[PDB]
């Protein structure tokens, strides 16, 4: 059935408080990027 | 309603955050059951019952009895069924048995339908069964348990979580930076995520080795009164029934 | 050798621990292949492996293809093969596909009878199929990982460990009066317990973060160094062959 | 030393019922 | 182990 996206990173690399931690971690850069 | 909880991975904390949320739903006055359906039939054992007490609603059904007798009283309010004990051979080989336990869904429906429980809780494996399925389908609402570490992050981007799951946080620490930061992220970007969480806390850590549930062993523990506002939000937003 | 590393639950730390034992020993300079066989495909991405490359030993047997072409090279003295992702529709069948990976045991002792590999190390699931019961059986030698709490302590009772295995504790706490009561009452009935144990450790929450074995990423934490004494242990006691 | 440890384990098994089950019907 | 101080 569809639905819509349960993780939406829409507008994450915009948040500044995110900014440091996806800088900080490569994991979470990696699935938070724009596809 | 019928509830369903199950972990992300093994390990973090299903079966306790299952004990203690029936004991706070009956301390508010719900009629509960409590189901256990692991193979590891570990839940029985923070209701202090025997851990040579072999009995429980698979092992009768897989020994050819009633699985309604293997249940157990553990207040006026909340009545509990262990999975009963599988041998060796059982554990290492399921499935030989995992496609003989449909009986027990067409009884929960049935007891269900009868009113005489306002919840009904089951804690449940991830092990992609035909049973954790048929169990899974039958729950009004899912609570999927995590713990905010890198695996669990990984594993909500590959793996599926039960239909209509919320995800419920568990072990949160203090002072873990990558911990704040998996946080951060996942209250601006996991639509799923419960607003309230579950702190690391040795009483969650002793209750088991006291064979009780939190909230009974240390009412005063932040655990307790943490799970204490998960049973207020299922009340308020779990009660419904699917259609 | 080959060395099978499989937590007696879920979440105990068996993938972190795996990466972090196979970088520890090809920086003793031993040359090492390193194998995921848990479905959940979670050791590569200590590896720096792209979560979107997909490839792996059980993606590319299902498919038809050669599991050799899904080794990856690390480094001169470390290679690592994935298991490779599962679709969600082959996650939740696991039946379909559980029976079909057989080939990778003889696959695996052919790569170990060229003498490239002083070690081979396998992370393995705890999930009773069929191809981790087979893979088991290709080890020389095994370590059941566990944490100090009343879960591993009632599993411990229940269910079967690796034939031969030892234990290694991970995730030791300090501050915790049951874990100090669980672990003096297993240094007395546990015998196969190593004498190195591996701390609750900040770096090994972020090494995976950093998509890193531990002691690359910050090799001066402790559990680093506990890694580096655990694979000096295994130089001296699991460098022979099973008979 | 030795009766120091089983010393300390039988407080062990007082505070925790769940320990003392399991030891006792080893 | 090598040292009796580690990074915190
Ligand atoms: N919030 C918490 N704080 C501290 N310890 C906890 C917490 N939650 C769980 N634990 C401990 O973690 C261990 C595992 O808990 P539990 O048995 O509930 O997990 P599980 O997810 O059901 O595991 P399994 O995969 O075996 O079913 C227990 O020994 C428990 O005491
Ligand atoms: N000693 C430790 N100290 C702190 N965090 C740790 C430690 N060991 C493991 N972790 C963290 O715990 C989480 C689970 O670890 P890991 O993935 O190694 O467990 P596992 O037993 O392989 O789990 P699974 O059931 O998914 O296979 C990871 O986020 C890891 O970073
Ligand atoms: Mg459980
Ligand atoms: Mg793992």
């Amino acid at each position: 059935a569809f639905s819509l996206p349960d993780i939406d990173y829409a507008d994450i690399s915009q948040r500044e408080q995110l900014a440091a931690a996806l800088k900080r971690w490569p994991l979470l850069a990696e699935f938070a990027q724009q596809k | 309603a019928v509830l369903g909880l199950q972990g992300v991975r093994g390990g973090v904390g299903t079966t306790t955050i299952t004990a203690a949320l029936a004991w706070s739903l009956q301390m508010l006055g719900e009629n509960v059951l409590v189901v256990d359906a692991c193979p590891d039939n570990l839940l029985r054992l923070s209701f202090n019952v025997d851990f040579t007490h072999r009995q429980g609603w698979a092992r009768a059904m897989l020994d050819g009895q009633d699985w309604r007798d293997a249940g157990l009283r553990y207040t006026s309010q909340l009545d509990l069924l262990p999975f009963g004990q599988l041998s060796i051979e059982e554990q290492e080989n399921p499935q030989h048995w995992q496609t003989r336990l449909s009986d027990i869904c067409s009884g929960l429906q049935q007891l269900k339908a009868s009113g005489r429980y306002q919840w009904i809780l089951i804690d449940l494996p991830r092990d992609a069964s035909q049973i954790t399925h048929q169990l899974l389908s039958l729950c009004d609402h899912s609570l999927a348990i995590v713990n905010v570490d890198a695996n669990c992050h990984i594993r909500l981007h590959q793996q599926a979580l039960p239909d209509g799951a919320h995800i419920l946080i568990n072990n949160f620490r203090i002072g873990s930076q990558v911990q704040d930061d998996i946080y951060q992220l996942w209250l601006q970007s996991q639509r799923r995520l419960l607003p309230m969480l579950i702190h690391r806390d040795e009483a969650m850590a002793e209750c088991l080795a006291a064979k009780q549930p939190v909230g009974e062993y240390r009412s005063d523990a932040l655990a307790a009164e943490e799970i204490l506002t998960l049973a207020n939000w299922c009340l308020l937003n779990y009660s419904g029934l699917k259609t």
